[PDB]
């Protein structure tokens, strides 16, 4: 079930997709973010985004609506699934290794603020091997600490 | 003569600039045909939900 | 984000399409260009590709208009590419081949025949 604690999580989410502040997420902004985190999808594929989680008909995303997808998505607990997109999307290059500027350029458009060295702190613990940078599996254990 | 090898000493600097503007001219060229051309070189549900697991592990770490 | 450098070839460019100079494109202007570079457009065409680009509405386009495109579409960034020699170079090119030879030859610092990324990092920044 759902606290209080996690609608407002759920929203500091949408916020991120609501550039413009004004209550609806459109394909206009979804594409903007998308973009903003290495990919880059095909105004069909946006649409077809919008369609799945738009349960109304006026094609934008209010957080009602936000909230149902993101909520039923968390009763999904076999997900080791959703650490793998979380792990693609860190990962630019798809080379299979998040480096320092992966995790700050990510960082930083999810309007995260965190210093250098803080970064600097946050690969150095993840890093279980050395090479100053995560991979897959050292992602898994950092996600799931 | 005094005057004549005056001015071929002016010419001289002249040219030597215009040897020195020329190449310079000819290094900006080429950086810009090699950028230009690195730059026509480098040329789901499950989304969404990923950020929010990102934040969630970002403000983890900020109360860790 | 751009610079005072990329604003003045952009200026540059937008100059080739406004031939009469009022500081606005048209769809004539526009053809003119095409067919001096081979193409046979017609109206209607003219019309969709000004009308991409056409923020305000108006009909035609102006800098504020054609540079908002140009900037759209124009150490990490560097090492991708850098993975990507005279023989080596010729591959991916328009230009022709003492020019490949000058374009290495510029990149060549330690002056060894072709570019290591050391030198194409300076040749990038
Ligand atoms: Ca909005
Ligand atoms: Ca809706
Ligand atoms: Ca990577
Ligand atoms: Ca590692
Ligand atoms: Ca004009
Ligand atoms: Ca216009
Ligand atoms: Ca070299």
């Amino acid at each position: 079930q759902l606290t209080e604690e996690q609608i407002a999580e759920f929203k500091e989410a949408f916020s991120l997709f609501d550039k413009d502040g004004d209550g609806t997420i459109t394909t206009k902004e979804l594409g903007t973010v998308m973009r903003s985190l290495g990919q880059n999808p095909t105004e069909a594929e946006l649409q077809d985004m919008i369609n799945e989680v738009d349960a109304d008909g006026n094609g934008t995303i209010d957080f009602p609506e936000f909230l149902t997808m993101m909520a039923r998505k968390m009763k999904d607990t076999d997900s080791e699934e959703e650490i793998r997109e979380a792990f693609r999307v860190f990962d630019k290059d798809g080379n299979g290794y998040i480096s320092a500027a992966e995790l700050r350029h990510v960082m930083t458009n999810l309007g995260e603020k965190l210093t250098d060295e803080e970064v600097d702190e946050m690969i150095r613990e993840a890093d279980i091997d050395g090479d100053g940078q995560v991979n897959y599996e050292e992602f898994v254990q950092m996600m799931t600490a | 003569g005094t005057l004549f090898a005056l001015v071929r000493t002016a010419l001289r600097i002249k040219t030597e600039g215009n040897l020195e503007q020329a190449n310079e001219e000819l290094r900006a060229i080429i950086k810009k045909i090699w950028k230009r051309t690195s730059m026509k070189l480098l040329d789901t549900v499950g989304k969404f939900y990923a950020t929010f697991l990102i934040q969630e592990y970002f403000r983890k770490f900020k109360k860790r």
